[PDB]
């Protein structure tokens, strides 16, 4: 496959920025392209072979270079505000069959300031009791609010473990103001689960949120916390609240436990008694 | 030829692409989709052999996989000291109780 | 008009001839690899204004170069010459074909690669990696007619080739276990050939390592067939109608040789435009050399006793001459 | 990672297991500074039982440079706390009135 | 579960030590 | 040259054959590719064909390709929830050198899923701690419904979902409604949209069956230790006042 | 070297940090600043301890990147609940042993004697 | 449902022996 | 089909492949060679010593050797938790050995009844 890296990135006007592609498998075509909301998946510069690079249909404001028939370098000398794209590394090989390969994709932001950034705020809300007692499923929901810009992965952990299946992710976060322009967005997660894993008080339910922020290399002046990137979590145990359950158990058995270490202690010593009293006679 | 089974949510499912034959083991229980089996709760200790063909390339060759689990529900700890400890102490207990009967 | 969509994948002792082409020129054949040193001596001092002409080779992979009171001498040096040999001097149907030659400069950042064209006998273009030009360069009487967007496609082109066989050479150079140090060359020859209908016949496509035959999975699997097929059979024919009718004056100009005989028994000819010949004694055989112009030139012998030199005959046998 | 601080606590488990992670040739443990596990490339967690026990000290891992910075694990499950709610304390009182009460009688007789 | 348990143990014991000072009030 | 895809938006119920349209004004190329394209997570790879070949394959995807006309067709066999994507149509040339593809504008296609027994409800979320809003959950709803925006821009309410269940294969749509509101009330949070009538409200009054949480109940062998020790204690007790009572009666 | 100490009593969590005698001492809590919450004297004063936010990782330091320690807590409290261990066992019986024997005198010696 | 060995059947397994005791005095 | 053969006893595990006789048997676990101190190849068996779940639950096959991985049909999966000294003991068990200690000590009481 061909690996294309950075996955995200925030960059202050005037910065400047190198997104590498790589490829193993010797492909001889290489190309950047640009997507864009809603307009269409522009061309920029293509190179064919080692040394050897051209134009395509968007080639002002960036360099490419080649001099490794591996690595693709894009840099940016000087990022500027219509730079905010989605970037892919297209690779091919050349007469053999002539198939494409794109890589993951790298999203780009460019602000005027670093003010406006912040990390996400993350919330479990717990399943109702009613719809447990309707349908016998519960559902847990996982907010992430107010953060911007929307470089964010969202993924839910059950006992330490990643989880694929019953859960939905809101594709397209909502502006807390539509209103005017940029505002911190807010994005919703669902996971639903039969009633019966649910109630097990030893499960725990954990819903994680991984920000890409600020790097230390960039200044920070503000009061609050410089926001690097991050990772924050929220967590819940499962709970029945109903009736009968594993803890109340363990409790009362150890209560029997400290009650019978007691009053065999007194019988032994009332054993004592009428065993070394009647020794004597 | 790989048989695949999921773990999803503390139930073991047996997944292929076509009918699953049972062999001696936990028969467990069939879906919507003839394609899964559903072999119940975890920690029950499913075990059993199942059977099922391919698909295009792989079809047709059988194959066979056996499901073992060892969850210890019906487990305790016991090394010999804490063992020991119990059978001497029980044991001077009966002997109380046999000279006391002899007493009488 | 190179194939765009490019599919990927012993020493031979030279030969030297010199003469002068009107009654000097120093042609040497049957050389490989290209690492040749080649120059003509002995007006006390050497020759200044050495060119020599495209490199390429013919059918067996091996490789042909011509450079072009007082004695004379050509000097030549090889790989396979421990000591540099030097040779006195004496005065007493269509085709279109495609050269591809790649060769590893170990430790040189670029390696080096020519391409050449080939129309019956007569090249019409030229690259070579180390010239400074960089593109597609023509040289040929009967090919400006085109347009510059037509070199621009041909540059392109040339320089895919470029990019693959670079490639491939390390491609093999894993493939057979060998090191960096070594130097290893790779050639590649297609074409296709048309009759006297201007119609398709054959094709060639061919490939060695450093003058080893090679081929003539990946390409199996990669559907080359097909695609290959009707490239031949299409645009190279085509084309070459196209060029046949631009290059109409110069191509197919039958010119009849020149004849001499000497005794001092050598029967001559000179000046026959296409390179097939053919001269017989009612014997050794030599390679026919050019001369410089376009025409050719080949000679034969037979060997006789004292003064029974009469009761031989030579007969020459072209296609642009009636009788022999 | 940079000021050392290699090692890291994997906890939830669907056991009470609680592991510990830190060039995958051999992986030296120290616990209180003295060698307490050897783990080869294939294994790749430090195992601690059931945090059942309150697993506790100091735990340092160590592979081809100087170690590492110490990390102090301490755990409190209270598997032995009590609920100390008016139930409770009513059922130990009544008990304890109740044996000491047959324990006098018979005690009372017996002179 | 476990406190029927026990408290069927201690109502049984209770039942039997009434029962024991019986027997041993006409013995 | 110029890549035209039709008709650039689909809506299907699920189970329902699709046929997609590609078409080139130039005929003189040596390529075709198709690719799937969700929101993010880049282009998957389809589909290739070439110069020599009308059809292709590949699983319940089938595609053919008539060059004379310069047209290409996709047939999806059975259209699942799990195609619901952007699809590209892209060919690359067989003259120039530029080895530069025309992409399409590409067409978007969504399936509904087909839900066997409809139950609209409204359920309320408990409130967690560190957190000032209510959040009212809509869901099992028929996939006919759908929702709108809030009419003011304190109640935001997402956009409905699909969701599925692995484990038993169930299918479900969702949606969420959050706000800080004073008397954010889940019987009136819905109230853009057009729901159907025999929407379930649950009583605010909370009842529970036990009987349910019994089947969660599990052992962990800690517990099964402390049990046998107080088995074994209790064993120990009987027989110590066995012999204390045999002794106090000697007395006597 | 000297590790943290903590002392739970009730809902109460309070750690130390030992490090860097007569340093003003700041803490951290999952790397986030911390500072119900009370920090004085080289104390920390955890107030209504909650398990699920307030477990995990804490360092003392006077940049924490190099602080010469890191701690793992990991402790839920029960409220009127008090951990007991084997000799906490050990004090309960033999203060029953000895209230069961002071009583159990005097009953003797009411029955006897008179 | 998976008691293992903390099934409560086990418990009266003790208390019916307390039981059988209990009936031997009745018949006084 | 003659099954795979499990045995557990702490932390030991022992698999037995009774496939092919005359030893001639190499493992393979989650497409990894296995058996070729912890771990031992046997001639019928394979010894896992201080196993572990997590990194040691999956599919495991015998080729056997003289053959080739791909060649099989009959895999083994298995995941299981072990501690230092665990035995299953079962309900049944427990109340045999309740029930014989109760009538070794009323034996012994009746022995001693009629002294
Ligand atoms: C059940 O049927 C499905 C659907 O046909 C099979 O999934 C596909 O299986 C093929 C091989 O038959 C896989 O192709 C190859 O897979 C890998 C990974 O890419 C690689 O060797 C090749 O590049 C090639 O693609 C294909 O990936 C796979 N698809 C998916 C989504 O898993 C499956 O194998 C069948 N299972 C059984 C047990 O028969
Ligand atoms: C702390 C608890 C377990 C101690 C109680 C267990 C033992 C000591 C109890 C249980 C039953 C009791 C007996 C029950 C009845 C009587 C009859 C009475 O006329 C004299 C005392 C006597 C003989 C009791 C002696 C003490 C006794 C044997
Ligand atoms: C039963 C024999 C051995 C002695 C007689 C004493 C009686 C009164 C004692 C012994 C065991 C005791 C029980 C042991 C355990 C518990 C659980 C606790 O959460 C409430 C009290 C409760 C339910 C006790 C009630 C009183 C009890 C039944
Ligand atoms: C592209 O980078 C080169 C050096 O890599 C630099 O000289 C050039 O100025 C950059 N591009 C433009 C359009 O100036
Ligand atoms: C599996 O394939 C065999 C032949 O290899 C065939 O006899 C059998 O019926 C098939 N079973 C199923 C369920 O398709
Ligand atoms: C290092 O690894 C080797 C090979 O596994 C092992 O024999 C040796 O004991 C290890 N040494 C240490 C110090 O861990
Ligand atoms: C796609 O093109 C084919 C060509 O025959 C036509 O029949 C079909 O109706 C077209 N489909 C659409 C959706 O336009
Ligand atoms: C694909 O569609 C074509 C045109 O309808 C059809 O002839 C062909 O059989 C289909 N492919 C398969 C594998 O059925
Ligand atoms: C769903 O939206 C579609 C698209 O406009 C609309 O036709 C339909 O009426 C909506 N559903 C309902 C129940 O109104
Ligand atoms: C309601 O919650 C929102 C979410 O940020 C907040 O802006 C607002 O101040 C909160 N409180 C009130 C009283 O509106
Ligand atoms: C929903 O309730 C709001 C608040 O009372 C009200 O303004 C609105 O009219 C209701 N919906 C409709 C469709 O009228």
């Amino acid at each position: 496959g061909v690996t294309q890296t950075p996955k995200f990135q925030v960059l202050k006007t005037g910065q400047s920025m190198t997104l590498q592609c790589a490829q193993d498998m010797n492909h001889e075509y290489m190309s950047w392209y640009r997507q864009d909301p809603g307009m269409g998946l522009r061309l920029i510069h293509y190179s064919v072979g080692a040394g050897i690079t051209d134009q395509g249909e968007v080639p002002n404001g960036y360099n490419v270079s080649r001099s490794t028939t591996e690595d693709f370098p894009l840099r940016l000398l000087s990022a500027a505000p219509s730079q905010t794209s989605v970037y892919f590394c297209a690779s091919s090989y050349v007469g053999n069959t002539g198939e494409l390969f794109f890589g993951e994709g790298s999203r780009l932001t460019v602000l005027e300031d670093l003010k406006n950034v912040f990390p996400p705020e993350v919330a479990v809300f717990e399943p109702s009791e009613a719809e447990i007692s309707h349908t016998q499923k519960a559902t847990l929901v996982c907010l992430a609010t107010g953060f911007y810009p929307d470089h964010v992965e969202l993924s839910w952990w059950v006992n330490g473990k990643e989880v694929h299946s019953g859960v939905s992710t809101d594709p397209q976060p909502l502006k807390e103001q539509p209103a005017l322009n940029d505002s911190r967005y807010c994005l919703s997660s669902r996971l639903r689960v039969s009633a019966t894993f649910w109630q097990n008080p030893r499960n725990h339910f954990r819903c994680q949120v991984q920000f890409y922020g600020l790097s230390e290399n960039d200044e920070w002046t503000q009061d609050r916390a410089k926001p690097v990137t991050q990772i924050v979590s929220a967590e819940a145990w499962g709970r029945a609240d109903c009736g009968f359950t594993s803890e109340s158990y363990q409790q009362g058995v150890l209560s029997a436990t400290i009650l019978y270490e007691i009053l065999l202690g007194k019988a032994t010593l009332y054993a004592v008694l009428v065993s070394a009293l009647v020794l004597m006679a | 030829f790989k048989i695949p089974i999921e773990e999803l949510e503390d139930r073991v499912f047996v997944n292929c692409n076509t009918s699953i034959t049972w062999v001696e083991g936990t028969v467990g229980t069939l879906l919507s989709d003839i394609t899964r089996l559903d072999l119940g709760k975890r920690i029950l200790d499913p075990r059993g052999i199942y059977r099922c063909n391919g698909t295009d390339i792989y079809k047709d060759k059988e194959s066979t996989v056996q499901v073992h689990y060892r969850m210890c529900q019906s487990c305790v700890e016991l090394d010999p000291a804490t063992v020991a400890g119990i059978i001497v102490t029980d044991v001077i207990a009966t002997l109380l109780l046999a000279l006391g009967v002899f007493c009488f | 008009s190179l194939l765009m969509w490019i599919t990927q994948v012993i020493q031979r002792t030279p030969k030297i001839q010199v003469y002068s082409r009107h009654p000097l020129n120093c042609y040497v054949s049957g050389f490989h690899p290209s690492d040749i040193e080649v120059d003509l001596l002995k007006n006390g001092e050497r020759i200044e204004k050495v060119e020599h002409s495209d490199l390429s080779f013919s059918k067996d992979w091996s490789f042909y170069l011509l450079y072009y009171k007082d004695e004379y001498a050509c000097r030549v040096n090889h790989v396979t010459l421990s000591q540099p040999k030097i040779v006195k001097w004496d005065r007493d149907s269509h085709s279109m074909r495609y050269f591809f030659t790649s060769v590893s400069r170990p430790g040189r950042g670029e390696p080096r690669f020519i391409a050449v064209g080939y129309v019956d006998d007569t090249q019409f273009v030229r690259f070579d990696s180390d010239a400074a030009s960089q593109r597609m360069e023509p040289r040929a009487p009967w090919i400006e007619q085109e347009g510059p967007e037509y070199w621009d496609g041909e540059t392109r082109k040339v320089k895919a080739h470029s990019q693959t066989h670079r490639v491939d050479l390390g491609t093999l150079r894993g493939y057979y276990n060998q090191s960096e140090a070594g130097s290893h060359t790779v050639q590649r020859m297609y074409g296709c050939d048309v009759g006297s209908d201007w119609r398709f016949l054959r094709g060639y496509h061919q490939y060695a390592y450093d003058g080893k035959d090679y081929i003539a999975h990946k390409w199996e699997a990669a559907h080359v067939a097909e695609q290959l097929r009707a490239y031949l059979e299409g645009t190279c024919v085509e084309w070459l109608r196209r060029y046949l009718e631009n290059g109409k004056e110069t191509l197919q100009r039958t010119d009849a040789p020149k004849t001499h005989m000497t005794h001092h028994l050598r029967c001559w000819a000179l000046s026959f435009y296409p390179a097939e010949i053919t001269l017989t004694w009612q014997t050794e055989l030599v390679e026919t050399r050019p001369a410089g112009d376009g025409t050719f030139q080949k000679w034969a012998a037979v060997v006789v006793p004292s003064g029974q030199e009469q009761r031989y005959t030579c007969h020459v046998q072209h296609e642009g001459l009636p009788k022999p | 990672i940079k000021g050392n601080h290699l090692v890291k606590v994997y906890d939830y488990q669907e056991d009470g297991s609680v592991l510990l992670t830190c060039e995958a040739k051999n992986i030296t443990w120290f616990k209180d500074g003295k060698m307490i596990g050897f783990l080869t490339e294939d294994k790749k967690k430090w195992n601690l039982g059931s945090n059942a026990k309150d697993p506790r000290g100091m735990y340092q891992c160590k592979g081809s440079q100087n170690k590492s910075k110490p990390l102090q694990v301490y755990y409190r499950m209270c598997q032995n706390c009590i609920e100390l709610n008016a139930a409770t304390i009513s059922g130990f009182l009544f008990a304890e009135i109740v044996s000491i009460f047959v324990l006098a009688v018979g005690v009372y007789f017996i002179a | 579960d476990p406190k029927l348990c026990y408290l069927l143990d201690g109502i049984l014991f209770i039942y039997g030590v009434i029962l024991t000072a019986l027997f041993l009030r006409v013995k | 040259q110029e890549v035209t895809q039709i008709p650039a938006a689909l809506s299907v119920p699920e189970g329902e054959n699709l046929v997609l349209n590609c078409s080139f004004t130039d005929s003189a190329i040596y390529n075709l590719q198709w690719f799937r394209q969700d929101p993010g997570k880049g282009l998957t790879s389809l589909l290739l064909i070439q110069s020599s070949q009308r059809e292709q394959t590949s699983g319940r995807l089938n595609a053919s390709l008539d060059k004379s006309s310069g047209r290409s067709t996709l047939y999806i066999a059975a259209s699942q929830p799990g195609d619901s994507a952007t699809y590209l149509c892209a060919v690359r040339p067989l003259y120039g050198g530029s080895y530069i593809p025309t992409f399409g504008r590409g067409t978007s296609l969504i399936v509904h899923p087909y839900i066997q027994n409809p139950d609209p409800a409204v359920y309320q979320l408990r409130d967690s701690k560190s957190s000032d809003k209510s959040v009212c959950l809509f869901t099992d709803f028929d996939s006919q419904t759908n929702v709108s925006q809030s009419k003011d821009s304190d109640v935001y309410i997402t956009d409905k979902t699909v969701l599925d269940m692995r484990s038993m294969d169930f299918k479900s749509n969702s949606a969420v409604a959050w706000s800080n509101k004073s008397d954010f009330a889940c019987a009136n949070a819905f109230n853009n949209s057009i729901i159907p009538e025999d929407t379930f409200f649950p009583s605010p009054e909370s009842s529970c069956d036990v009987k349910l949480v019994e089947k969660s109940f599990e052992t962990d062998t800690n517990l099964n230790f402390q049990n046998l020790s107080v088995i074994g204690f209790r064993i120990l007790l009987l027989k110590v006042a066995g012999f204390n009572l045999l002794m106090t009666l000697r007395l006597w | 070297q000297t590790p943290y100490k903590v002392s739970i009593s009730g809902t109460t969590v309070i750690l130390t940090c030992p490090q860097y005698p007569g340093s003003e001492i700041l803490w951290q809590h999952n790397d986030k600043n911390i500072g119900n919450i009370g920090s004085d004297e080289d104390h920390l004063s955890l107030k209504e301890f909650s398990e699920l936010e307030q477990s995990g990782y804490y360092v003392c330091y006077p940049k924490p990147e190099d602080a010469n320690f890191y701690l793992y807590l990991r402790a839920r409290v029960c409220e009127n609940c008090m951990e007991m261990d084997v000799m906490s066992v050990a004090t309960i019986v033999i203060v029953d042993i000895c209230i069961t024997g002071g009583l159990l005198l005097l009953v003797y010696y009411w029955s006897k004697n008179r």
